[PDB]
């Protein structure tokens, strides 16, 4: 494959992973771990299942399959199930022997310690990697980007977090998570379908809400419109066939479901969403940099995928600046210049920056974690990982 | 139902409980009726005695027309003090009841006919002086027109019995005359009440029904009705006049007449709302046949075999 560091974007509803240079991922799947079930449900000897099937082998065939996420809000929860993904991507997927390689791993930007600490043990430890290197996800989508400025904000299945970076520093007291992503828009489109009388409450259906929020959901540029049109007119309604073969009408649903990443309230958050989330984090920045900011807004990760979320975020930042910088007088409005940097590519940012900066650093064996110097201090040999 | 019931059902249903009960509980319950009627049903001092009482704005007005005596001779022993914000009130023992089930059945029924009894007095009075002058006119045809005159204006009853109503009666040697003052306020039962009450007047003018009394209708006021309180001609009223000739209220007649002829205006009103159920079942029917034309645009294609529940099948 390559002689050069292997990259994984160990995301909480998608493993993507590949080697440096790489210019998309070389392989992705859904971050699952199944167990086998019976279930009042077809059996079939088309396949034979496993004691243990993951990521593409278990979203295939998970009508079969007790399915388990061993990620939620960009933290590993079980650690048994995380080992499981982590044997089939590097002995399955990549097919590779990782005896003395060189890995970089990416995680969100205020995760619990001891997460990065057993994340890089067990590389050291089932799997004897060479050399580690852990980038929080959202300065990895600014190498992406060929950028070296303006606040990127990264939204994936787990986390929804922002990153301002000016010429090349990092900010990290404006560094923030909203706890609201791709995740919690498919419980809550559950949820919403659940008033209708639909039921997903099996693990199994929960990729099924997942390839239906991906297929038809879309944000509302201005809601008393989607409103209007929801309301009073049928032009919403579009009918999605589940792998059943079931048919289900889904309606005001296709916009109300990613609204909660602009009102979080709506999954019952208190936390302010991202229009709000970005302007109280570039107004906190200091007053020479905040122009630099609002000129390159970098969106990043799945959950910016939504279509219309590019347009309503500027739009909702030009009005925000109307409300709380110029109270409402349009005389200024003209001047405000802000940009959203929303480029094709950018679901795969994280991966594709990370495979840049695996290049940029594939080299300097002093700037990994080595193993002989895991093995000595343990954890505080992570320490060299920044502030 | 095609036709309201005389009595209030709650009364009748909960009085053959207790009377057929074992251990009676307490109760404590105010009850609505037409025409703006309130019942109240408790039981103050034991579970053993219930107290019934009732609450009619025209109360004082039937009061004037003789009821007390036609309350007491009709509920004797337990007539009681009117309860404080009742006009009239019963106390019923549970444990000095009457003996047989028919005579429960008969008790329970004639409590629960309690408006219909206390809105009867006005109908007994015009019927029982209406058999006097029937017996005056029997004496001197001549004299009958005058009796019938001076009676049309010093024996009529008018009783404000609701706010947009008046029923107004009069006795004359051969019939009582009763006139409902009958508005709907509520501007939909308005507009299917011009319908309910013309189509009304016309049936009675067929040959299948002539046995009826002589109903008549306007909207002015019958001329000997044109100077009573509350009665103005402008206010969009219609006057429903029903004749009643000595064979409507024969004796073996009388009771039912009462009851029915009161529930009148309450039947009109039952079936306003009652036609607005038939025109919604009869529109979804004209929906569901346009629902045809429609289908005639949607290109034949056969939707895949499945399962009851709509998950996907492979056979044929
Ligand atoms: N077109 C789309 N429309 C809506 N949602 C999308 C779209 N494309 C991707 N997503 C959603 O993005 C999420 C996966 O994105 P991503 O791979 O960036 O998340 P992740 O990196 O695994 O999560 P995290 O960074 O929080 O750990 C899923 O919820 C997926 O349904
Ligand atoms: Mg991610």
């Amino acid at each position: 494959m390559e002689s050069a560091p292997i990259v994984l974007d160990n995301g909480t509803g998608f493993v993507k992973v590949g080697y440096a240079k790489d210019n998309f991922p070389r392989f992705q799947f859904p971050s699952i771990v199944g167990r086998p079930i019976l279930r009042a449900e077809e059996k079939t000897g088309n396949v034979q299942i496993k004691d243990v099937m993951v990521g593409d082998e278990a979203e295939a065939v998970r009508s079969l399959l007790q399915v388990k996420y061993p990620m939620e809000n960009g933290i590993i929860r079980d650690f048994e199930e995380m080992n499981q993904l982590w044997d089939y991507t590097f002995f399955e997927k990549l097919k590779i022997d990782p005896r003395g390689r060189k890995i970089l791993l990416t995680e969100p930007p205020m995760n619990p310690v001891a997460n990065r600490e057993k994340m890089c043990e067990t590389m050291f430890e089932r799997y004897g990697f060479g050399g580690v290197y852990v980038a929080i996800q959202a300065v990895l989508s600014l190498y992406a980007q060929g950028l070296s400025s303006g606040v990127v904000v990264d939204s994936g299945d787990g986390v929804t977090h922002i990153v301002p970076v000016y010429e090349s520093v990092v900010l990290n007291h404006l560094v923030g998570r909203l706890d609201v992503a791709g995740r919690d828009a498919t419980r809550y489109l559950i949820s919403l379908l659940l008033r209708k009388g639909y039921a997903f409450n099996r693990t199994a259906d929960f990729e099924t809400v997942r390839e239906m929020k991906e297929k038809l959901c879309y944000v509302s540029y201005d809601l008393e419109l989607d409103h209007k049109l929801s309301e009073e007119t049928t032009v919403l309604m579009r009918n999605y066939t589940l792998p059943d073969g079931r048919v289900i009408k889904v309606g005001s649903e296709r916009y109300e479901c990613p609204e909660c990443l602009f009102q979080p309230h709506l999954v019952g958050s208190e936390q302010p969403g991202l229009s709000e989330f970005i302007f109280d984090t570039i107004q906190a920045a200091d007053v020479d940099i905040r122009k630099y900011l609002y000129r390159a807004i970098v969106l990043s990760g799945g959950s910016s995928m939504y279509a219309g979320l590019p347009s309503r975020l500027e739009k909702e930042i030009k009005q925000l600046w109307f409300e709380r910088v110029l109270h409402g007088d349009p005389a200024r409005l003209p001047n405000f210049k802000v940009k959203i940097e929303d480029a094709p590519r950018r679901r795969h940012a994280v991966f594709i920056g990370g495979a840049v900066l695996a290049d940029i650093m594939a080299q300097n064996d002093h700037m990994w974690v080595s193993k002989a110097e895991w093995e000595e201090y343990g954890v505080r040999a992570l320490d060299k990982l920044g502030p | 139902m095609l036709s309201l019931d005389y009595n209030n059902i709650f009364i009748y249903e909960l009085l053959t409980e207790r009377f057929s009960s074992e251990n009676p509980s307490s109760i404590d319950q105010v009850v609505t009726d037409f025409d703006g009627v309130t019942f109240h049903i408790s039981t103050p001092e034991e579970k053993t005695k219930i107290l019934i009482s009732l609450s009619m704005k025209c109360y004082p007005e039937l009061v004037n027309y003789g009821t007390l005596d036609l309350l007491k001779q009709i509920y004797g022993a337990y007539v009681h003090e009117p309860e404080m914000g009742y006009n009239f009130s019963i106390l019923i023992d549970l444990q000095q009841l009457p003996a047989t089930d028919e005579e429960k059945e008969q008790l329970a029924m004639s409590i629960s006919m309690l408006k219909r009894n206390v809105l009867a007095a006005p109908f007994h009075r015009a019927f029982t002086k209406q058999a006097e002058l029937a017996d005056l006119a029997r004496k001197d045809p001549e004299n009958a027109p005058m009796l019938d005159k001076q009676a049309t204006s010093q024996e009529l009853m008018a009783i404000h019995y609701r706010d947009e109503e008046t029923i107004v009666l009069w006795p004359e040697h051969d019939r009582v005359t009763v006139v409902f003052s009958t508005k709907f306020r509520e501007e939909t039962d308005r507009i299917f009440g011009k319908v309910f009450l013309q189509e009304f007047v016309d049936a009675r003018r067929r040959p299948a029904i002539q046995t009826a009394p002589q109903v008549l209708f306007s909207y002015d006021p019958p001329l000997e009705i044109r100077d009573i309180q509350g009665i103005q001609k402008g206010d969009d009223f219609g006057f429903v006049t029903f004749v009643l000739f000595e064979r409507h209220f024969t004796p073996q007649n009388r009771e039912d007449c009462i009851s029915h002829i009161q529930v009148f205006r309450n039947t009109l009103h039952f079936h306003i709302k009652a036609s607005k159920a038939y025109m919604h079942q009869r529109m979804r029917k004209r929906v569901a046949d346009f629902q045809k034309v429609l289908n005639r645009a949607k290109p034949d294609v056969e939707l895949e075999r499945k399962t009851a529940t709509g998950r996907s099948f492979v056979r044929a």
